[PDB]
């Protein structure tokens, strides 16, 4: 569930 | 920023808005000198659809308040000359998530444009200390950014607590700031922005850089930020600031 706070965000399944 | 409120005009003169070609605002940054900004490294990683690492793709808006009024009095546009992402930045773990942005034309200090103080490499922002997070990011997860600059008060979190809340995801370069209850937190679009700490003399020092989180404003999921003192020497040797 980890996502950077950018646009677009960089997200991972965890 | 989730759970914040409209900031007063010129209340955060060090807050910078970074736009990329045809995307408007997508990341934040902090003014630290006439020629330099601090931001997050992840903002400038290339995607197979856009060259975010290319400095020519960026425009920095200083003294900006309303994203729908970028030609307002006091607002300064500046091009980027160079982007220095930290050598140890990990694009998977987000470790060492910090970058330095060199402007092409010097920023002009005004009532709306003003640098933030940098804390010493030995200073410590204690757990429980009230901090301010600011930005034009989402005001709720899955929402849209804010037109008006938002501000929110959050709390520095004990590192051991941080580690237990986000198991196997936290390094010494990172810091949890927010509330265990959620409600107030940084969100998408806030990345790269500074944490503002009102110190003993009333002056505001940068306490961190908006980095990542497990969602936004969720319970037991405080926002994660890059620490500032740890990189005070890295900033100096690269910028002279
Ligand atoms: S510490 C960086 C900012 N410095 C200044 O604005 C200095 C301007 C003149 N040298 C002066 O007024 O002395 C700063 O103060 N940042 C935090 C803040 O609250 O302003």
């Amino acid at each position: 569930g980890r996502c950077t706070k950018s646009i677009p965000p960089i997200c991972f399944p965890d | 920023v989730v759970g914040g409120t409209d900031a007063d005009e010129g209340e955060w003169p060090w807050q910078v808005s970074l736009h990329a070609l045809g995307q408007g605002h997508i990341c934040g940054a902090s003014l630290i000198s006439p020629n330099w900004l601090v931001s997050a490294a992840h903002c400038y990683i290339d995607d197979r659809g856009f060259r975010y690492s290319d400095p020519t793709q960026w425009t920095a808006f200083l003294g900006l308040h309303d994203q729908s009024q970028r030609s307002a009095p006091g607002v300064q546009e500046r091009r980027l000359k160079r982007i220095i992402s930290h050598p140890f930045f990990n694009d998977f773990t987000f470790d060492y998530d910090i970058a330095l942005l060199e402007l092409e034309k010097p920023a002009e200090y005004s009532s709306m444009v003003r640098p933030i103080c940098l804390p010493d490499a030995s200073h410590v922002f204690p757990a429980g200390k009230a901090i301010w997070v600011t930005g034009w990011g989402h005001t709720q997860y899955g929402g849209t950014g804010a037109l008006i600059l938002q501000k929110g008060e959050i709390r520095v979190i004990q590192q051991t607590t941080c580690e237990n809340l986000l198991p196997q995801q936290i390094t010494p370069r990172m810091m949890c700031v927010g509330f265990l209850s959620g409600g107030v937190d940084s969100c998408q679009g806030d990345s790269g922005g500074p944490l503002s700490s009102v110190e003993a003399d009333g002056r505001i020092f940068q306490a961190g850089v908006v980095s990542w989180g497990d969602g936004c404003a969720q319970r037991n999921k405080p926002g994660v930020y890059t620490r500032l003192p740890l990189f005070r020497d890295w900033i100096k040797e690269n910028t002279g600031v």
